[PDB]
């Protein structure tokens, strides 16, 4: 409600296909990577088991523009696809 | 004779015993009979991994 | 075991390790590190049917204590300062 711009990092939580844009607000799990790895230099296990699949940018167009109602969600203005 | 068991002595009941029969180790069979029949133990050492 | 890139002096028992940190001019006063939980460590040379060695098999940049037998490979992570 208080911010005009959002940068969102997708860990496989929402579709990244070319048929429809992703929503700002989605549900569901993220995807677990195969090359899971750990680090121990801090005295405990730090483990990475996911990776960013896409990066996407949204604007709160309701807040930015005039004559906008409903507040249906930030609107995607662009995204970057990462395939691995 | 090939078994594990706790002992039945008066101070050995908490002692875990393992036993084997020399007859079943088939040591004799490793070498041909023609090399001699007197086959006797000279020393035994034990490794406990 | 300090995670310092130096080779420390250590004796491994099944429940604890005795560790003398390398201070780069001699060694530190030895400390006995008791392992947590029910962790039991392999002691190298204890069993002729398996290999016990320090190596990095997780890819974390630390040697871990590794036991290799015919049926499985077991790794005990090096959490530093003798803790596994």
């Amino acid at each position: 409600a208080d911010w005009l711009f959002y940068l969102v990092f997708d860990y496989g939580e929402r579709s990244n296909n070319l048929k429809t844009p992703p929503a700002f607000s989605t549900t569901g799990s993220w995807l677990c990577r195969q090359d899971r790895f750990s680090r121990y230099e801090y005295g405990f296990e730090i483990r990475t088991r996911r990776l960013c699949r896409q990066v996407l940018m949204y604007h709160h167009l309701q807040a930015l523009d005039s004559k906008i109602t409903e507040h249906n969600g930030p609107t995607l203005v662009s995204r970057l696809i990462l395939n691995y | 004779n090939n078994n594990l068991a706790f002992g039945a002595g008066t101070d050995t009941k908490t002692s875990l015993q393992a036993s084997v029969s020399f007859a079943d180790l088939k040591i004799r069979e490793d070498y041909p009979a023609s090399l001699g029949k007197i086959r006797r133990i000279k020393q035994i050492s034990v490794t406990l991994p | 075991l300090m995670g310092a890139g130096l080779s420390d002096l250590v004796l491994i028992g099944p429940k604890s390790v005795r560790l003398y940190a390398n201070t780069r001019d001699g060694f530190a006063k030895g400390k006995d590190v008791v392992q947590s939980g029910e962790i039991t460590l392999p002691v190298p040379g204890a069993d002729p049917r398996k290999l016990v060695a320090f190596s990095d098999v997780l890819g974390s940049g630390q040697a871990h204590l590794v036991e290799v037998s015919a049926t499985k490979v077991t790794c005990w992570p090096n959490l530093g300062r003798g803790r596994f």
